[PDB]
RNA sequence: UUAGGCGGCCACAGCGGUGGGGUUGCCUCCCGUACCCAUCCCGAACACGGAAGAUAAGCCCACCAGCGUUCCAGGGAGUACUGGAGUGCGCGAGCCUCUGGGAAAUCCGGUUCGCCGCCACC
RNA sequence: AGUGCAAGAGCAAAAGAUGACUUGACAGUGUUCUUCCCAACGAGGAACGCUGACGCGAAAGCGUGGUCUAGCGAACCAAUU
RNA sequence: CCUGUCAAACUCCAAACUUACAGACGCUGUUUGACGCGGGGAUUCCGGUGCGCGGGGU
């Protein structure tokens, strides 16, 4: 910028997306890494590799790709986190990934948040992630047991387009048992 | 894309500066929510050789408990040109300050991605005398 | 394919520069070996060049010293045409000389000492204390001026 | 103390100041002569001290010759003259002398010289032709007040 | 030398150029290397752990296995064989 | 990649600037605090819930070279410096010839407003 | 800028600041380099492992004192576990 | 803006050159056994000069 003597940060800390501390920590498990990502919409989890030329996703799953299945609901909530997990944990359980390790980037390591959500899926999956059960939600609120209590403070709908007025979270039931099922196109 | 770019109130922080408290009690039923207390670094003549001690206080009001501060704290004071911050923020007085800005400033203020506010959509002091103005007030 | 002289003796000359004389066959003043020219070959004598003389020499002038100088890998036996005919892969010693220069084979190949003992020049060389460009005899030389130098010291 | 001491460039560059203690004031007074408000691209004459040989010259040796060559310059061209000289080289180098034999026998700081190339110019004036004459005699005064022969050489002289 | 420390007359090769300055990518601190594999020895300045005596640096040695996470590199100094302990921040493959 | 995620190299990618782009799509800004979580004070942020609005920010796309940077041509320069050799010159400090290498500043004209890998996706 | 102290070097979502929790400034035993370039030589030192027991963290992980290079001592005898 | 100068303990630059490893050519070793390893015996630890590069000192 200024002159020869400058020093320009890495392009990825530039943009403020990847944080090489935390990057190191956890690359040097030398186990796939669970990248838990979110959107205001969406929530992604990507089963990612080393490579001699940049990362390399063995698996992946989008919460937008989780309707595929039968979900008529939205995707940025915990049912949707949750459901994404298990589901980029299966795809990557059948590419031959047995573990991994949880990288949130720059999120943050709240009790009961989704990244925690995205991770209880995977391990339930089948995959071996270092977690800590204290840290992860009520499976109650994984459901979506505090949206239908909060839609139950109705005299106005949660949700603009009709799903329904009280809510499912009986329909993250009914995907799960989907999911963990034997058959099944990944 | 008018909407998109007309200003609002960011924040309304109410400080004072003391030196060595008793002040907290008037700033929290002034403002409506509680204060915190003001710090300080480097050692002073002025008897200040305790480094991290209490010397003032402050309360940072946003949303309704600072327009219901504002349409009462305004009044109190005799704006000026040249009280205006070339960001289009203003102080006056206890002393309280605005901080005026554009629609989508979370980008600078978020943790992922975040980016610095381009110089065309920063709020200038023009545009923040013309809202100021447009709300219960004369300038100059 | 260059013909390479030491004209100066090994006292007081580096070590580096001897050893390097030494790889090139060349143990004595007025030894002279016959050298390809490749680019390892092109560094040896770059460093030698102070203490030597070379050139490519004519057809006719090698096949001369060849005659004269060269020597069986063990004995005194002439090497004549004769000669280079019952153990060489050539009929004369122009065959064998045409295909030196031709960098096809060397004398070690064809069970030659890698070395032509020489005898001092007659009437005496250019000097070894200046290069050709200076009227001295060490260094790079023109195809006549070595041929100068090598017919002298038949 | 002899010239010979000083001026050949026998030893490391010796100027760091920030390790360096006690170093003596320059004797040159002044290093811009004549008239400093006007330009050197405002005269027609540009006549330059050139140093024929590489050496040291100690600050007394630039004062003495610098003062022989603009006292000149005034006598002949009056105090306010037309014309302006320039001392373009400094006395960076600083000199010791070990003034108890050879032992611990790093010097003391005695002086400050300039260390000049050969072929540089020392000294380098700006007249008008009708003075040229004269900064040609200033420079021949100066120049037998430093260790080195010298050239005396026009860079902007037709008018011959 | 005035004083005999590890550290003596590295003020060069210990130093990065000011565009090099800050912490280093990850990528070449988990890299990994097979015995037989022939390794460029040369510190990074930005990085503190996992260095070797800085009289080595410029060594070309080869992997001979590792200690934990860092590896064993055997070299020759002068003619004496020896045995290097370095992390893969401070090794380059050869070629 | 009609706007995405993870990266490698880590300015050829920086700084500054112009133009264009989003009905159930994407990323956003955005709207909103019952919950999980949160502020030594603020749902600002962090966390969670969600779409009435918007493409003005960001982001993605196209382009500009003024500053900074990378590389290239010519000039400076085979100059400065230099490994090897000399019964070559100089009172001397030092210089020269031959042989093998060979800058830097600066000028001028080009180049550069990132390249590449993996996954996902009208 | 700061990072206890020479000088040189390292560090910015930190190696700095603040806050909080904590005692790994832990026990045992090694590998390697250094001390002593090359090239033999003690004490001392450092890097890097293993075993045990722990602290913190969601976890990867970090902690074998202080970002790195100075702050050190044989045999005999005494006290101590 | 313009103009005048420097650095053993300065560096946006930057050689020649020295140096690690490997391949090639060369030379060398496999009856002259190299490279290496183990053992016996030393002497030696006042050096000097030329050249190049030095640091101190008129
Ligand atoms: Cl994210
Ligand atoms: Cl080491
Ligand atoms: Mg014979
Ligand atoms: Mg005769
Ligand atoms: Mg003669
Ligand atoms: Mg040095
Ligand atoms: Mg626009
Ligand atoms: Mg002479
Ligand atoms: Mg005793
Ligand atoms: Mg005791
Ligand atoms: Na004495
Ligand atoms: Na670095
Ligand atoms: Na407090
Ligand atoms: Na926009
Ligand atoms: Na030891
Ligand atoms: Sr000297
Ligand atoms: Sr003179
Ligand atoms: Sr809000
Ligand atoms: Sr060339
Ligand atoms: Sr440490
Ligand atoms: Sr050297």
């Amino acid at each position: 910028a200024t002159g020869p003597r400058y020093k320009v940060p890495m392009r990825r800390r530039r943009e403020a997306r990847t944080d090489y501390h935390q990057r190191l920590r956890l690359l040097k498990s030398g186990k796939p890494r669970l990248v838990a990502r979110k959107s205001n919409k969406h929530v992604r989890a990507q089963l990612v590799t080393l490579g001699p030329n940049g990362d390399d996703t063995l698996a992946s799953a989008h919460s937008s790709d989780l309707a595929e299945y039968g979900w008529e609901a939205p995707t940025g909530n915990m049912p949707s986190a949750y459901l994404t997990g298990l589901l980029a944990g299966l795809r990557a359980q059948e590419a031959g990934v047995e573990e991994a390790v949880l990288d949130i980037g720059l999120n943050s390591p709240t009790p009961g948040s989704k990244v925690f959500a995205i991770q209880e899926g995977a391990i339930d999956a089948g995959l071996d992630i270092p977690h800590n059960d204290d840290v992860l939600a009520d499976w109650q609120r994984t459901r979506g047991a505090h949206i239908a209590e909060y839609d139950e403070q109705l005299e106005e709908p949660l949700y603009s387009g009709d799903f329904d007025a009280a809510d499912l979270p009986e329909h993250f039931d009914e995907l799960r048992e989907t999911l963990l099922d034997g058959d099944i196109e990944l | 894309f008018h909407e998109m770019r007309e200003p609002r109130i960011e924040k309304v922080v109410v400080h004072m500066g003391i030196g060595h408290a008793n002040a907290e009690d008037i700033l929290g039923e002034i403002t409506g929510q509680m204060p915190v207390r003001t710090k300080a670094k480097r050692t002073v003549g002025e008897f200040d050789i305790r480094e991290g001690d209490p010397i003032g206080a402050k309360v940072t009001l946003r949303d309704e408990m600072a327009e219901e501060f504002l349409q009462t704290a305004l009044p109190l004071a005799e704006l000026a040109t040249s009280q205006f911050d070339d960001t289009g923020n203003f102080s006056f007085g206890l002393d309280v300050t605005v901080n005026l800005v554009r629609p989508g400033y979370r980008v600078a203020k978020r943790d992922k991605a975040s980016r610095s506010i381009p110089t065309k959509h920063r709020l200038n002091p023009a545009d923040a005398v013309a809202f100021i103005e447009s709300t219960y007030d004369v300038e100059v | 394919m260059h013909a390479l002289v030491q004209l100066r003796g090994e006292v007081n000359m580096h070590t580096d520069i001897q050893d390097t004389l030494e790889m090139l066959n060349i143990h004595h003043v007025n030894h002279c070996t016959l050298v390809p020219e490749t680019d390892a070959y092109r560094g040896m004598v770059a460093k030698v060049n102070d203490f030597v003389a070379f050139g490519e020499p004519s057809q006719e002038t090698l096949e001369t010293v060849l005659a004269t100088r060269a020597e069986p890998l063990e004995g005194d036996a002439d090497v004549d045409d004769e000669w280079v005919a019952e153990h060489t892969d050539y009929d004369d010693i122009s065959g064998l000389a045409f295909a030196l220069l031709s960098e096809e084979t060397t004398l070690r190949e064809q069970g030659l000492s890698p070395t032509l003992r020489l005898h001092p020049p007659r009437g005496g060389h250019d000097g070894v204390k200046h290069p050709v460009k200076e009227g001295g005899q060490l260094g790079k030389h023109d195809t006549e001026g070595i041929d100068d130098l090598l017919e002298a010291m038949r | 103390k002899p010239a010979s001491m000083y001026r050949d460039i026998d030893k490391p560059a010796y100027t760091r100041r920030e390790y360096i203690t006690g170093i003596p004031g320059s004797k040159i007074a002044q290093h811009k002569m004549g008239r400093k408000q006007k330009d050197a691209d405002d005269y027609p004459v540009q006549i330059s001290l050139i140093v024929e040989e590489t050496v040291q010259l100690r600050h007394g040796s630039l004062e003495a010759s610098r003062l022989s060559a603009n006292r000149h310059l005034i006598k002949e061209l009056g105090e306010e003259g037309d014309y302006k000289m320039t001392l373009r080289k400094f006395p960076h180098q600083v000199l010791r002398e070990n003034k108890d034999g050879m032992r611990a026998a790093f010097g003391k700081i005695v002086g400050t010289a300039a260390r000049v190339q050969a072929g540089e110019q020392l000294f380098t004036a700006y007249c008008n032709v009708e003075d040229a004459e004269h900064v040609k005699e200033a420079f021949r005064r100066a120049y037998n007040k430093i260790t080195p022969s010298c050239r005396i050489k026009v860079e902007r002289g037709e008018e011959l | 030398p005035s004083s005999n420390g590890p550290l003596e007359g590295t003020r060069g090769k210990l130093k990065n150029k000011p565009r090099d300055r800050g912490t280093s990518p990850p990528q070449r601190a988990v890299e990994e290397f097979d015995d037989g594999e022939k390794v460029h020895l040369k510190i990074d300045p930005s990085v503190p752990n996992g260095r070797f005596h800085p009289r080595f640096d410029g060594q070309t040695g080869t992997v001979e296995g590792k200690q934990g996470d860092a590896y064993k590199v055997d070299i020759v100094d002068g003619g004496k064989e020896k045995t290097i302990i370095v992390t893969a921040a401070h090794l380059r493959r050869q070629e």
